[PDB]
RNA sequence: CAAUAGGAGCUUAC
């Protein structure tokens, strides 16, 4: 969990006081504390009733209301986003709809992108969960 | 926020009234914030963690408050013990030596 | 025989983590509660 | 006036006395070697297929990471000042990787000698990966286990090491000078004698050691230069040498431009 | 045999099935080797008890 | 993970000499004697290769899930 | 219409949003998406 | 510093720092200043 | 919420030391120096600015 | 043109 580097004890130009430090830029450069960075973001479907249910779906802005300011031409027609596509802050990354109880009767509940990170997909997950209903986890990849 | 501007600079804990003072801005790149290093006696701070926190004026009557009561240079000499707080310092002091 | 050396101390203290590894108190903890607490708890 | 002798000379690294130079001069000329020598490197890659166990950011990486040969780069342009849109082959070589692996036994490793050049500004001899001998394996770059493939398609273009690492055409420039410290240019730490306590310089023996009745001299400035070029295959030592001089020569030359032409 | 309840199992125990199953089946299992257990799983979360 | 292709404090290229350094190993050689071999004269370029841990043989073990 | 893979018997398939989701040739529970179509480009920095 | 605050002013004493600093900090990078394990020994016949 | 409370028009990171900065500047990043903002009344002294 | 609350736990700098 470390990596040897060479290292210099001297008042070398002032920008290493009160436990500053300098780095060499060229090490940095040639892989010197390069780390991988993983986030995993999690959703599921849920059951309000009984023919009430949540939907992974890309949600159409005719049938749906309240849609999030991120862009959703990145997800397919499953409502999931691809593994291997380029994503930044804000993006949507799972797409899902919540029924309004009793056209345009839909309201959106899709998961974001955190603002700050950027990165790109890695692994897609999709199965059922404990009691059946789908179950989706999205492993992004980004590199500190 | 553009060069210049004053902004009031603060770290905790505030124990004293030179504890938060009001900067000059320059800006820069790399996310961090500049200190010149003869300030971080009074903050009590140094460059292994810390943080600092910012306020920006939002008018004119703050920012002629800021710039002349809380000025950096107007808070070298204390009143808790009628000496200077802010000196040369941690590596100027040994090469002057 | 002759003199036990550091080495030998150490070549003691890798069988003892070749025995037991960093975390058998949980596993034996663990271990004794399936075992027998369960049953002890049932028959109180 | 300036001098140069030469002390080892192969391909990879030269070793060689300068004298009769200002420190100023010898200095610039080591800077220049390392950060400003132009050369060929990856800059960019196209991932096709990658199902092997390594990050595509991480072999990327190390593709831009492998020398190449990069000898008649200095006839060629940088990517920024050519009309062409989205690579042309004037400006750019496209390399391309193609590795599988069949079987359920055994790993199959991925090398920088796989590495196909496809297109380049012909007849050009840059863009392929250096190799240091015929039999010459290459870099590995992964590894690779049943039904595992890699297909990319690199992009080579022209950079220098200030923007990147990778460009750098220098592994370490040894340098040094007055091995007998005769200027007084160091104050050597000692606890009960500095003459026994610090080793000799390698060129301690190609200058005669004070005298015990020497006075100081303030008149002496340095004028010897030992100092140890090696490179990583991507240009060969006189290349880099004679190249960095020359860059030098063309920033100089740039600078006068500007002064003269600022009338 | 009435069911009771089930009770969550310390992962790398003798009551884990991966107390058997030496180092190739743990690989086919997408165990890794270094693992030493020690914790639960409860909702796809790994919990350790502090003592 | 996998040799690094240069050495981080110099740049000389290392990445192709950790298969050349393994079969120096293992015919009995020390390592000092291996990385003098290999023409490894600075410290720094010397602990790039000493130090390198091949993680990649671990991670290769676990089946493609395509 | 878009392609899946197994988690357990690393089998290629598709399915067609009404289905269950399961696997053909095995039968397993978990299923990770293909990796898209388009290119992708790294800087190699 | 205090008696430069007295007599001219604040903006001059603020000066004054880096004035010094620039100084100071330009020379020992051309001095240098290290420190090592030998800084903290002693000759044998301080230990007896 | 009445001795102290949140305010707008304020940020937060890691402090770095500058030799090279007088004593009453601060190095402000520059998506920060974006992200925060001052309101300027128009006048006819700042209007082409 | 609109991004819940309450808790517990682990941490950062003094
Ligand atoms: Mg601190
Ligand atoms: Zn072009
Ligand atoms: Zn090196
Ligand atoms: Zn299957």
């Amino acid at each position: 969990a470390g990596q040897n580097a060479i290292v210099a004890i001297a008042c070398y130009s002032g920008y290493n006081q009160e436990d500053s430090m300098i780095m060499n830029q060229s090490s940095i450069d040639r892989g010197l504390f390069r780390s991988l960075f993983f986030r995993s973001y999690m959703d599921q479907e849920k059951r309000f009733g009984i023919s009430i249910v949540e939907e992974f779906e890309k949600p159409t802005r005719a049938t749906t209301l309240r849609l999030k300011h991120g862009t959703y031409e990145k997800l397919d027609e499953d409502g999931l986003i691809a593994p291997g596509v380029r994503v930044s802050g804000d993006d949507i990354i799972i797409g899902k709809t919540t029924p309004i109880p009793p056209y345009h009767t839909k309201r959106d509940a899709s998961t974001p992108l955190r603002s700050t990170e950027n990165g790109i997909v890695d692994q897609v997950l999709l199965t059922t969960n404990q009691e059946g209903l789908k179950f989706v986890k999205v492993r992004m990849r980004t590199t500190k | 926020l553009m060069d210049d501007d004053p902004v009031l600079f603060n770290r905790q804990p505030s124990l004293h009234k030179m504890s938060m003072m009001a900067h000059r801005v320059k800006v820069m790149p790399y996310s961090t914030f500049r200190l010149n290093l003869s300030v971080t006696s009074p903050y009590n701070a140094d460059f292994d963690g810390d943080e600092m926190n910012l306020h920006v004026p939002q008018s004119e009557e703050t920012r002629a408050e800021l710039s002349q009561l809380c000025a950096v240079p107007l808070q070298i000499v204390s009143p808790q013990s009628n000496k200077p707080v802010m000196g040369i310092v941690q590596d100027t002091l040994c090469g002057v030596r | 025989d002759d003199t036990i050396t550091t080495e030998d101390c150490w070549t003691v203290i890798s069988a003892f983590f070749e025995e037991k590894g960093l975390v058998s108190q949980q596993l034996d903890s663990f271990d004794e509660f399936m075992e027998t607490s369960i049953q002890d708890l049932v028959w109180e | 006036e300036p001098k140069v002798n030469i002390i080892n000379a192969q391909d990879d690294e030269v070793e060689l006395m300068l004298s009769d130079v200002n420190l100023s001069l010898a200095n610039s000329l080591r800077r220049t070697m390392l950060a400003e020598v132009p050369t060929l490197a990856i800059d960019l890659v196209e991932i096709k297929m990658n199902t092997s166990v390594l990050a595509d950011e991480f072999i990327s990486h190390r593709l831009g990471l492998i020398p190449l040969v990069s000898e008649d780069v200095e006839e060629m342009k940088y990517s920024r000042d050519c009309t062409c849109e989205d690579y042309c082959d004037e400006c750019s070589v496209v390399l391309e990787l193609s590795a599988r692996h069949e079987g359920e036994e055994g790993t199959t490793d991925v090398y920088s000698s796989s590495l196909i050049k496809v297109s380049g500004p012909g007849n050009l001899n840059v863009g392929e990966p250096v190799r240091r001998d015929d039999y010459d394996q290459g870099i590995l770059l992964c590894k690779l286990r049943n039904h595992q493939e890699l297909n990319i398609r690199c992009i080579a273009k022209k950079g220098i090491a200030k923007e990147h690492a990778k460009w750098s055409p220098c592994s370490a420039i040894a340098f040094e000078y007055d091995p007998h410290n005769k200027l007084k240019h160091t104050d050597f730490w000692f606890e009960v004698d500095a003459k026994k306590e610090w080793p000799d310089s390698k060129y301690a023996t190609w200058e005669e050691p004070p005298k015990p009745g020497e006075v100081f001299d303030y008149k002496a400035k340095p004028n010897r230069f030992y100092m140890t070029v090696e490179t990583t295959g991507s240009l060969k030592a006189n290349q880099v040498f004679s190249r960095g001089i020359k860059t030098l020569q063309e920033k100089l030359a740039n600078v006068l431009f500007e002064l003269e032409n600022s009338r | 045999k009435v069911h009771i309840g089930k009770v969550p199992i310390m992962l790398r125990s003798k009551f884990c099935s991966l107390r058997t199953l030496d180092e190739v089946d743990l690989y086919k299992m997408k165990e890794c080797p270094y693992d030493m257990g020690g914790y639960f799983v409860i909702n796809g979360s790994e919990k350790v008890l502090i003592a | 993970m996998i040799i690094p292709v240069r050495c981080f404090s110099c740049g000389k290229v290392v990445g192709d000499k950790w298969d050349a350094y393994l079969r120096l190993l293992e015919e009995g050689k020390q390592e000092g004697d291996a990385l003098d071999e290999l023409k490894l004269k600075r410290y720094c370029c010397r602990r790039m290769v000493l130090t390198h841990v091949d993680l990649i043989e671990k991670f290769l073990r676990y089946n493609p899930l395509e | 219409g878009v392609k899946y893979t197994c988690g357990a018997c690393a089998h290629n398939f598709s399915l067609n949003k009404s289905d269950p989701v399961r696997c053909k040739e095995c039968g397993h529970r978990v299923i990770y998406k293909a990796r898209t179509k388009r290119m992708i480009q790294f800087d190699a920095r | 510093i205090h008696t430069v605050m007295r007599e001219k002013g604040p903006k001059i004493c603020a000066e004054l720092f880096g004035n010094i600093q620039k100084v100071v900090n330009y020379w020992l990078l051309h001095n240098g200043f290290s420190i090592g394990i030998g800084d903290a020994i002693a000759d044998a016949s301080t230990m007896k | 919420n009445l001795m102290g409370k949140r305010v707008d028009f304020s940020a937060r990171t890691v402090i770095s030391g500058d030799p090279n900065l007088e004593l009453d500047q601060v190095g402000v990043p520059i998506s920060i120096a974006k992200t925060l903002s001052y309101p300027e009344t128009v006048t006819q002294y700042n209007i082409h600015r």
